[PDB]
RNA sequence: UGGAGAGUUUGAUCCUGGCUCAGGGUGAACGCUGGCGGCGUGCCUAAGACAUGCAAGUCGUGCGGGCCGCGGGGUUUUACUCCGUGGUCAGCGGCGGACGGGUGAGUAACGCGUGGGUGACCUACCCGGAAGAGGGGGACAACCCGGGGAAACUCGGGCUAAUCCCCCAUGUGGACCCGCCCCUUGGGGUGUGUCCAAAGGGCUUUGCCCGCUUCCGGAUGGGCCCGCGUCCCAUCAGCUAGUUGGUGGGGUAAUGGCCCACCAAGGCGACGACGGGUAGCCGGUCUGAGAGGAUGGCCGGCCACAGGGGCACUGAGACACGGGCCCCACUCCUACGGGAGGCAGCAGUUAGGAAUCUUCCGCAAUGGGCGCAAGCCUGACGGAGCGACGCCGCUUGGAGGAAGAAGCCCUUCGGGGUGUAAACUCCUGAACCCGGGACGAAACCCCCGACGAGGGGACUGACGGUACCGGGGUAAUAGCGCCGGCCAACUCCGUGCCAGCAGCCGCGGUAAUACGGAGGGCGCGAGCGUUACCCGGAUUCACUGGGCGUAAAGGGCGUGUAGGCGGCCUGGGGCGUCCCAUGUGAAAGACCACGGCUCAACCGUGGGGGAGCGUGGGAUACGCUCAGGCUAGACG
RNA sequence: AGGGGCGUAGUUCAAUUGGUAGAGCACCGGUCUCCAAAACCGGGUGUUGGGAGUUCGAGUCUCUCCGCCCCUGCCA
């Protein structure tokens, strides 16, 4: 089913990850369905994470099934918590 | 890697004198004061007129000789002075001069080119902090280059600092003589280097 | 030398003939329908064609002939069976045969 | 469905000599068949096997020949003790004569004459008789021929025994037994040389071999040192310049071996090389030990008729081959101003042109051959290019 | 924000015109030479043949057994061994083996690109909503026993469990025939009549968690169809019987001659049908001032294939790479009656070739499958290795140091050159040495709170004792091409149309800057040359941007088919055309700005272009079209 | 690795009568010319594949090597 998950970039030890909502077939650096946000887990940078707020949880709330690992970034983003 | 090898040499060749050593080019015997005709057993007879090719070639030469890079990297700066905005002439001058090894030299530290490169190579400069041992590190605006503490004793960093009182530097290059520091306040300008050199006549050496 | 993928075999093989009866089944059901529907037997007509409309739709609760597979058979059966009765002989037994 | 090979008993290389058409080729197929009971797992040499209880086997069952003798040769060097064949039948026939005087050429030693053919015409003396004309020629070339373990025995009927029913413990054939006799009495006599593991990597290359899915195999016996997998070496000699690789692969006796030491005929697949660019007088050594030579000055000894050599002498510009491995080039001669007539006996110091490289190197010693004849025998001296 | 030309036809000149060169590029290969690192990248040929090992499994929280170690001995002892609980070998059942990974053989085609259609369709798992889950019967494995067999495995009798199978009911609802209303290709509603549901599993048990069933919708992924676009030969000109259409059927999820009866004679083609050759297509890539030209390797999308060829089964999906059946070729075993396999998966071999890598380490990370979970599997992947194959960075030293050693080379025998070069003196300290030593990893999970939000806690690193930092520390690699002109760089000797050089013009016949060596010089440098191919220069296929009297080029001339082109005034249309809005134009790449690895190469974030094509709205000069009028063309 | 063949001037070929090496094409000097071609004078121009062995002497008869062709060999 579909998914959020995370398309490895950047280069060898150089990790540098785009947040995605693909497919859970598509290969993991392939065809995407649309960016959501990135993940620097070297966080060699101010900003080693950003999420698309109103978007990621669109998706939740369509059947978009968060990866593992995924979901602790879109947590540590907010976008589960509602107060 | 970089030329290695007789200089005042190219001091001859070229025509113009050139500074490769700091101190002796800069005495009674640059070469250019003695045998001020190219080298080899021929050097001392009839000029044939220079072929269009040959100015600009020779013309290039002698800018690369001066800052005693490869005809590489030499090239590649050239190419992006082009590509960025502005008169390639003057930003081309500009990438060359934002050189750090150059920088160095530019400030005291180093008598000569080749002699400030192996103190970049060595270690002994620092840029914000923090040291870069590579020649080729390009220096931007408002980055203060420093000897680093542990070569403040050396005894060459004395004396290339020592004739540093009150010699003055470019209009776009600050210097804390004591506490060996200096800032690349702006992008020095085709006027600022008096250079021998015509580089809208090198421009045309990138072309046929 | 070999792998768990015979038990997909083994298993192909069995249910390959589970629904490969209940497919048979349906056509000699299916013939024997209109095999009368157009003789005039409107009665036992509609009592095999109304069995044989159930063993399609049985088919269908599994993975013999899912959906709109077997809605088609069925239109197909109740349309030949009806378009050989009104061939003169009303419609007896209620039937499936919607009146 | 390869198996590896474990360590324990000490390794030794031997090879039946003896007259053509004797009984080395069989007898080896003998002692095979034979030592497969009491221990589990067992034109052109023959490198083949068999362990007893106290040491491990190699063994070559040479074709010879008058024909054959550069095949022969080789595998001569490479083993520490012959096994002498001789037919009760014939008796000291010329190819005896030959393969010994040869065997002694090429260093070798002790030797382990093994009377064949022994079920056959019975006479008190002829046995006996044998055993003389042997040791008489064995001291005629300074063998320890008084003193040589001589067993008698016909291997024909042995190994027909071992057809019927493959286990056969000790002595159970009046015959099954006699080879029992060599075999046992083999693993005494001929000690084990000391092989030095301490020096660089050198092993000469024998036989070539390509193996349908791995590769070029290069067979040879190791000389100094030691290889296992992942070990980069060097194939110096015969060739435009020396290729560099490294093996990933090592076997004795066709099977998986893990360190391979000095002095076994050890099998190594070598990375990436392709079959025509490996042959034998090349050289698997360690990266930077020895180099390829074409010109060397060495201490030579030209040997006198009466030990075979020439009986006229040669003047420089002579092209003979010298044998310095599992090798064998030819070379001129080229040296001092003078020394001209250095007719037989003597100790010159000359040089070599070699046309093909070689893995040369001062210390190492070669002979020479020159007419169907070892006219000469030397060492490397001080090397030019 | 972007365009350079030169050599060569002549005694000389101008023109025409071909040839050749300087530029950039490459999955390269070959020669000489070769020190380090980072990031890339590496069978272009035989879609040849391949030893071996691995590349796909997982659930006992679906079910019944065998078997081993242990709670307590059913009885009172080892009896009908209940069951306790964790294991393990299959079997049954389930979800995944249709993804991920490889290759470019085939294919000139709705294959692909692009924009659309489906009132002609499907979509397992994932969300949202609705209603349910009540009765009952049965089989086959496993296991026991018997049997044939070399093996792979196979046959027979008989127990037995389920979320396996079947019958009945409930009918929220759904399917089907007919009638009706809306709607318009088969969609939505309704009435009457038939037909159709389901499985229990673990707990901390009138409640949860995981399932099950029928329906509706969302998602995501797809099928089918359509307009336009997509190479060479016309010395290939006519092609077509399931052929083109129809009617009724079969078939499919669904349209369709997809398939089949029967009927009709059509359908296609110089706007290039049919045939032959070659080729996977695209984003892009190289080159180019641009327009173009060339190309399609790595990365991403699509298609096609899985030894050659045919076929179906299971299934949400395959006519299925590590599933099945059959034929064929080839490889291997055989107890000769039948057996086994398919690297265009990773690695490795061999053959072919100018030429293209380790049978490496790890699931730590990302991603996938199954599982409540713990976790298991993962040659995807993350890494390491080999190769100057490429790009980027770094080193082989720095400052002194003679009207200037030697040696070698010239020499108008005074001297000039190599040359600050060396030596020599100081100075720094690539390597190496000792010490410390990561980032990548915070979640699954446990705990407080409801196993929600939020807070807290623990484990986990293949690369690696590597990067990187500190301290110590030795002067420590240089080659290749070229020097007649084009084209930067000249002298001596040898040679004597020889030997040889040569990209083009051309050099060599006894004073050769052209051959070979030397001295010297120029160019570039861990490289430098060579060969091959693409673009450029070549406005030399000319749209941008050429030509035909004599340079190559006007058809021998009419008449005329298709086609192209079309005077003056006015009005309708608004197809071309032009304008605005809007949808599309994936990502990566390219460009620009800023950042992160000490720089750079690499890399991230953001930013800006954009023809095409769909849609809606508008303009009407010009073109087109319709209509009316005109007489300057033309005809009478 | 082992069998069997071949190898003579620059080039095609001679002495299977074992006594130094000979023929045509070709080439090299001389006259001549700037240098050739032509004409005229005059010249064998050889690692008999190498190196050894017999022989008083070897192209020839023996060996052992080199390169090339051909036939078989060859999974640690
Ligand atoms: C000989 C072939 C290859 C050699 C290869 C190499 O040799 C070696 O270099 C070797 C190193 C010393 C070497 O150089 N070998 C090279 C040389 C070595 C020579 C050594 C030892 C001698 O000493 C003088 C030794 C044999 C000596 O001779 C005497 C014999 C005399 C015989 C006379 C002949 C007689 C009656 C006879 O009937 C006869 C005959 O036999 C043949 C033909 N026709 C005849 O009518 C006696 O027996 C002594 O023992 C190494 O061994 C290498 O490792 C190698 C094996 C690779
Ligand atoms: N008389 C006899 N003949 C034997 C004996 N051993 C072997 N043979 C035979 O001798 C002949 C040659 O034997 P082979 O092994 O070929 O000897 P090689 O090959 O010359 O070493 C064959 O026929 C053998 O069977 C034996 O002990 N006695
Ligand atoms: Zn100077």
């Amino acid at each position: 089913m579909v998914k959020i998950r995370l398309a490895r970039f950047g280069s060898k030890h150089n990790p540098h990850y785009r947040i995605v909502v693909t497919d859970a077939r598509r290969k993991r650096d392939g065809k995407y369905i649309e960016k959501i946000g990135y993940y620097d887990p070297r966080k060699t940078t101010p900003d080693w994470l950003k999420v698309d707020v109103e978007r990621a949880r669109y998706w939740l709330s369509v059947g978009a099934q968060p990866t593992d690992t995924a979901r602790r970034l879109l947590r540590q983003a907010g976008v589960f918590r509602q107060e | 890697g970089r030329y290695i090898g007789p200089v005042c040499r190219l001091c001859r060749r070229e025509g113009v004198k050139l500074y490769l050593k700091g101190e002796r080019c800069y005495s009674p015997k640059c070469a250019m004061e003695r045998r001020p005709y190219p080298p080899g057993q021929h050097g001392q007879k009839r000029a044939r007129r220079p072929s269009d090719y040959a100015v600009r070639l020779r013309e290039k030469q002698k800018l690369r000789r001066i800052y005693g890079i490869s005809e590489r990297q030499f090239r590649n700066l050239f190419e992006e002075a082009s590509k960025k905005k502005g008169v390639t002439g003057s930003v081309f001058l500009g990438l060359l001069e934002s050189r750090l090894d150059n920088v160095v030299y530019r400030l005291g530290f180093a008598v000569s080119r080749r002699q400030a490169r192996q103190l970049v190579r060595h270690g002994h400069i620092t840029v914000n902090g923090r040291r870069v041992d590579l020649p080729s590190y390009r220096v931007r605006p408002g980055d203060e280059i420093a000897v680093a503490e542990k070569s403040r004793n050396l005894e060459l960093i004395r004396q290339n600092l020592e004739a540093m009182k009150g010699r003055k530097v470019g209009p776009w290059l600050s210097l804390d003589v004591e506490g060996m520091k200096g800032k690349f306040l702006r992008l020095p300008d085709r006027e600022d280097l008096a250079l021998p050199v015509n580089e809208q006549l090198v421009i045309e050496f990138y072309s046929r | 030398r070999n792998l768990s993928a015979l038990k997909r075999h083994r298993q192909s093989l069995k249910r390959r003939l589970r629904n490969k009866a209940k497919k048979s089944a349906i056509k000699t059901l299916s013939k024997k329908a209109i095999q009368l529907a157009q003789e005039g037997k409107a009665e036992e007509a509609l009592k095999i064609m109304r069995k044989a409309e159930s063993l399609i739709d049985k088919a269908a609760k599994g993975s013999t002939l899912h959906k709109n597979a077997a809605a088609r058979r069925k239109s197909r059966l109740m349309r030949k069976v009806r378009q050989l009765l009104e061939a003169a002989g009303a419609p007896l037994i209620g039937g499936g045969l919607s009146a | 469905a390869k198996g590896e090979f474990v360590r324990t008993k000490p390794h030794v290389n031997v090879g039946t000599i003896g007259h053509v058409d004797h009984g080395k080729t069989t007898l080896t197929a003998a002692l095979t068949y034979v030592a497969a009971a009491e221990n589990p797992n067992v034109i052109n040499t023959a490198h083949v096997e068999y362990e007893t209880a106290k040491r491990h086997y190699s063994h070559v069952d040479c074709p010879g020949h008058a024909d054959y003798i550069k095949n022969m040769i080789t595998g001569a060097a490479q083993m520490d003790g012959a096994i002498l064949v001789v037919s009760a039948a014939d008796g000291p026939m010329p190819q005896t004569r030959e393969h010994i005087l040869l065997a002694r050429q090429v260093g070798v030693p002790y030797i382990v004459v093994f009377m064949n053919k022994v079920d056959m015409v019975d006479d008190p003396e002829l046995l006996d008789l044998v055993e003389m004309e042997v040791r008489d020629l064995l001291n005629q070339y300074e063998f320890p021929g008084d003193e040589v373990p001589v067993i008698r025995g016909s291997a024909l009927l042995a190994l027909e025994q071992m057809h019927r029913n493959p286990k056969t413990r000790r002595g159970e054939n009046e015959w099954v037994d006699k080879i029992w006799e060599l075999l046992d009495a083999i693993d005494e006599y001929i000690p084990t040389p000391v092989r030095d593991v301490d020096k660089p990597f050198l092993m000469p290359v024998e036989d070539v071999f390509t193996i349908t899915g791995r590769g070029t195999v290069a067979t040879g016996r190791i000389e100094r040192g030691k290889v296992k997998v992942g070990d980069e070496v060097e194939i110096v000699g015969l060739a435009p310049e020396t290729r560099r690789t490294v093996v990933t692969g090592v076997e004795m006796h066709r099977k998986t071996l893990q360190e391979g030491i000095a002095g076994d005929n050890v099998g190594v697949l070598l990375r990436g090389v392709s079959r025509e660019e490996v042959e034998r007088g090349q050289v698997l050594a360690k990266p930077g030990s020895i180099t390829p030579h074409t010109k060397f000055e060495a201490s030579v000894y030209v040997l006198k008729k009466e030990e075979g050599g020439r009986h006229t002498g040669f003047f420089s510009g002579y092209r003979p081959q010298f044998y310095f491995r599992t090798t064998d080039v030819t070379g001129v001669v080229q040296l001092p101003p003078g020394v001209e007539m250095v007719m037989p006996g003597d100790n010159v110091t000359f040089t070599v042109e070699l046309i093909k490289p070689v893995a040369l190197e001062e210390g190492l010693r070669f002979a020479i051959r020159e007419g169907g004849r070892t006219v000469g025998a030397g060492v490397v001296t001080k090397i030019l290019e």
